[PDB]
Formats: structure tokens, sequence, C-alpha cells
């Protein structure tokens, strides 16, 4: 825990609980309040967990050449924050972004996001969609790359437990899931009753959550 | 010092590699990626061992190619472990500062030295593998006090050639990497440094008598010498057991035990009674040839100049504890006048066994022996093998 700061892990595990809310929220009905506090969720916790394990790996890169040169305390935990709250707060504006959208024009003039539509003759409501779905998605996408090229390089480091692996493959696995993920959700607009979809958003989270929980916080005892 | 050949045998070998006239071309890639000059391909100096040096069998000159290209005379471009692998990959030669002939031997902080420049030149990876990694670990922990002008004249050297063309840069930094490869290599390809332990380090009347022992030195032609050795080749020849074995049986290929059971068996095979019968040494040698050759001697009431012999024989193998309980001994028996092994001697002969017989000797009874082992020799091995027991014995 002094090799890896306290805080840092506090910070984590909070944010992915928090990302753990998609699949109570779908068991209620859907709403116009529903489908906006999913996209709150997701992206906080998207953020306050797989962008800080990425800037902790840059950390690790910058000890390494600071106590080659001469040991001074190059990064400390203190300088993690705050190279999160600027992505925070980047995301924050988005959120109003969107959510102004619907809030000023489009809450009860002209559309709407409780909607359904149906597989042969039968009914089916939910959320759904737009570009912008899209957009986010494309975004989450080049984010892990730039961490991934980060555990690319950083491979060779003498280091105490080999953090390396086990950040680097929650990483891989993530990216991996999320892409199939939403390539399924965003060809399947129509073939979508409840179920099918809650499968969908149960495999994504108890995959990704307890994996990121587990390759780094678990061998941890061992 | 022996190693010191052997290098410039193989400096004989690259020198004749970058001939102007003849040699391999050093050549400029082009790629999508980027244009690099200077370099081969391996099947080129595959190519080149073959036609200049006729070494017939691709994989021994591939050998050959391979511990060379281990000993830093080159090396691949993209690799720390030097092997040479017959395909498209990219070669060079070194430099005659940093051949390893020239005696060199580096040192810990000189490996600190080029650790603090490589991994300071580019600050984008670590741009290493684990085990650099690993020495540079250790280097830290042990060198706490020096380290500071090490850094510095790493950094120096780093402006000093960077500051001259962008591809003098690359390829001398591509060459004082590999020539450290090959001076502390990867922990599996074995060092090609190293060497064994051992390598670590009247006048004119004696003069004319060299000149007058030469003279008697009797010699004869070498077609002698031609046919004694073919013909020795020859009476075994049909017994090699690498070449022609007529007993197919082989303990070792075809997982058989026969061939040396049945040489453990005292009853003798046509082979071995054909073996007998070419010199009365070999006989001798064989234990089963002494029984036969004892039972005939004693059947023809004859069984004493080889009792004789094997006495001399048994003799020779007992320490000094005992060669005096044993020389007046075997005087009293046999070469005592009056004992009844008679032991028959000429006049320098009883003359040399009188004088030695005092002092047990460890070549005691040497004129003796010559005399009777020539006589029996001369005379017994002749009718043994003419003899109907051995020739009953031949024939099954």
């Amino acid at each position: 825990i002094r090799a890896s700061g306290l805080i840092l892990l506090e910070t984590i595990l909070f944010g992915s609980l928090l990302l753990y809310f998609p699949v109570v929220i779908l068991y209620f009905e859907p709403s116009t309040f529903r489908c906006i506090l999913l996209r709150w969720a997701r992206l906080l916790g998207f953020a306050t967990v797989y962008g800080t394990v990425t800037l902790k790996l840059h950390r690790v890169l910058k000890v390494f050449l600071s106590r080659t040169a001469q040991r001074i305390p190059y990064m400390t935990g203190g300088r993690v924050m705050r190279m999160l709250a600027v992505i925070l707060l980047v995301v924050f504006w988005f959120l109003i972004g969107w959510t102004s959208s619907v809030c000023q024009n489009l809450e009860k003039q002209i559309s709407l996001i409780g909607q359904g539509k149906t597989s042969d003759h039968l009914i089916f409501n939910m959320c759904l969609i737009d570009r912008w779905d899209y957009m986010t998605a494309v975004a989450e996408f080049l984010f892990l790359l730039w961490g991934v090229y980060l555990c690319y390089a950083v491979r060779t480091v003498p280091s105490a437990f080999h953090e390396p692996r086990y950040m680097a493959v929650a990483v891989h696995n993530e990216l991996i899931i999320s892409a199939i993920f939403h390539t399924i959700r965003f060809v399947l607009a129509s073939r979508l009753q409840s179920d099918w979809m809650l499968m969908l958003y149960f495999a994504h989270t108890h995959l990704t959550v307890t994996v990121t929980i587990g390759l780094l916080l678990i061998p941890k005892f061992s | 010092s022996p190693n010191m050949l052997v290098y410039r045998k193989m400096e004989d070998v690259i020198a004749r590699m970058q001939d102007e006239k003849n040699g391999i071309p050093i050549r400029t890639v082009k790629s999508f990626l980027s244009k690099i000059p200077s370099v081969f391909s391996g099947s080129d100096i595959v190519q080149w061992l073959i036609k200049n040096l006729t070494i017939e069998d691709p994989v021994e000159a591939l050998h050959l190619g391979t511990l060379m290209a281990a000993h830093g005379y080159f090396f691949p471009i993209s690799d720390h472990v030097l092997t040479l692998k017959d395909d498209g990959t990219f070669y060079r030669f070194q430099t005659p500062y940093f051949w390893p002939s020239n005696c060199w031997e580096p040192e810990n902080t000189d490996y600190a030295v080029y650790l603090c420049k490589r991994t300071m030149q580019n600050k984008a990876r670590l741009e290493l593998a684990d085990y650099e990694a690993e020495s540079l670990a250790r280097l830290q922990r042990a060198f706490a006090r020096k380290w500071e002008f090490i850094f510095m004249q790493a950094e120096a050297q780093a402006k000093v050639d960077k500051k001259r063309d962008k591809i003098e840069r690359k390829i001398l930094d591509s060459q004082e990497r590999a020539f450290w490869d090959v001076h502390r290599p990867v922990p599996g390809c074995v060092n090609t440094t190293e060497v064994d332990i051992k390598k670590s380090s009247d006048e004119l009347q004696q003069q004319i008598k060299y000149w007058q022992i030469q003279l008697d030195r009797h010699r004869l032609k070498m077609s002698k010498v031609a046919d004694s050795l073919l013909s020795y080749t020859e009476q075994y020849l049909e017994y090699d057991p690498f070449l022609l074995p007529p007993d197919p049986s082989n303990p070792w290929l075809s997982d058989d035990t026969t061939f040396w059971e049945l040489e453990a068996s005292k009853e003798p095979s046509q082979q071995r009674v054909k073996r007998w019968g070419f010199g009365m040494d070999e006989a001798l040698k064989d234990p089963v040839g002494r029984e036969q050759f004892l039972k005939f001697l004693e059947s023809e009431f004859s069984s004493e100049n080889l009792r004789f012999w094997l006495a001399v024989e048994d003799l020779k193998k007992r320490p000094i504890k005992e060669v005096p309980s044993r020389v007046q001994e075997i005087w009293q028996e046999f070469l005592a006048p009056g004992a009844p092994s008679a032991i028959n001697l000429d006049s320098k002969s009883y003359d040399k066994t009188t004088q030695n017989v005092k002092e047990p000797g460890r070549y005691t009874f040497e004129d003796a022996q010559e005399h009777i082992y020539k006589l029996m020799k001369s005379d017994s091995y002749p009718r043994f093998i003419r003899s109907s027991a051995y020739q009953e014995l031949l024939q099954a």
C-alpha cells in the first residue's frame, strides 16, 4: 500500500462501485430520468477507474528515470489527483452539453426516450440511442489506446510485485469487451427486449468490474 | 598464447570477407517505413561461405558462420544474442578497435556507464530488455557513491556524437552496442571469452654422438610402413565394429546383449580362433588363448617356459613390498641351478641374472625374458597353430 498509495485505491474502488449502477437501473421502468443517470454514472465510473490506473503507470516510468538520475521524488501521490481533476472536469462539461440539449429543447416539446419498438408484432419499451453514444464509445477506445502504449514500453522494469502484468491485462481485457458490447448494442436497436439486454449489461459489468478489482487488489495479500 | 593464433586465422577470414574486388556488398535497403543503408542479409554470408570455402554441408558452413558471428565479427541489427540465421535479416561487420583480438576487458563501472547512456539517450521507453534492467538495478544498489561523473560523461558522449550527422550516431551506437553484447552476453548463449586455466600461464663429442646414433638409428622405407599399416588394418578390418562387422549384434545400436556375453563365454568363437592364429602375443593377451596354449604345453610335457614368462609378468605387477620376496624365490625355483624348473641361460644372460639377483628390480630379468621369449615366439606358437587341437577348434 506504500508501494501503491492508499487514496488511489479508495478512489478506484468507490468509482467502480458507482459503475455498478447500470443494472440496478434497468429493473425499474425506463423514463426520462433513467437513461440520463445511466450516462452520468457510466462516464464517472469509467474515467475514475481506467484513467487513474493509466496515470499511475505514467508515474512508474517517471520515477524510474527520476531515480536513475537523482532520487528526488520526481512524481508523488500528490501529483496524481491533479492530472485527475482535469479529466473529471472535461467530462462534466460534456454531460452538461448533452443534458442541456435534452433538458432545454426536447424534454417536453418534440422528443423523448421512453420509447418502444417491436420484434414481429409485439411490443417492447426501453431507452435508446443517438449519435452521441457512438462518439462516447470511440473516445473510450482511444483513451485506453494511449494507456496501452504506456503498458507496452513499460515492460522491463525491475519492480517488486509485477503490477504491470496485472494492470496491463485489465486494460486490454476492457478494451476488447467494450468494443464488442457497444458494437452489439449499437446494431441491435430493434431486436432487444429487456431480458436480452439485461443479459448484456450484466455481462459487461461483472466482467470488467470484478476483473479490475481483482487483478490489482487481491494479489496484494499473497 | 594459443587462442591468439585462432583469432588471427579468423581475422584472415574476415579480411578476405570484406575484400575490395570480391566480398559481400554492404547494401542500403529501402523500406516503406524507412531507408536503411550499409547492411546485408544472412543468406548473402551463407552464399559467400559456400562459394569461397567449399563447405559442402550447408549446415556445416552455417555452424562455422555461427561461431564466427558469436565471436563478434558480425551481428544481427535487431537482436542481442549473436546467432547467424540464414534469412533476410540485416548484419554488419565490426570495427578494428572493437574486435575481440584486442585483449579487451570491460568492468562493472563501465557497464554502469553504458547503462546510464542508453537509458538516457531517448526517454521515450525503457529501451532495454529485462536482463539489462536487472543488471542496472544491482549496479545501483552496489555503486552508491560513484554515479555522478558516469551520468556526466554519458550525456557528454551523447552530445559529442549526436553533434555529428544522424546516420553517424546510428551506426556508431549500433557498433558500440553489439560489442558489449559479445562481452557480456544474454543469460542463455555461451560466453565466447573465457579460457581454460591450463593456458592461464666433449660438447661436440655428445653432439657428434647424437649424430652417430642417428646414423645407427635403423629405419625402413615408408612403403614398408605402408604395408605394415595396411595389413594390420586388414587383418582386423573385418573386425572393425564401425566399418564392417560380421556380428551385427550391436548392444549399443540393436539393443542386444548377446555379443559381449559370448565374449564372456570362455568357449572361443571362430573369429576368436582365427584371430589367435596371428601372433602368440595376442594369444597371451587372450586368457582363453593362455589356457589352451598352456594345455597343449602340458599335454606335450612342455609347460615350463610359458610358466616362466607368466611368472615374470605376474611378478611385474606387485608393489615394492614383495619384489625381493619374489626375486630371490623365483631365482631359487627357476634361475637357481639345481632347482626343478630349469630356465636356460647363456654366458651374458646368467651373468646379468647373477649380478642383478642381489637387488630386486622392476626390470630384473629383461635379457633372460628376451631370450626365452624369442625362443617361445620362434618355436611354440608355430607348432601350436599347426596343431590338431588348433585345427579342430577352429573348424567349430
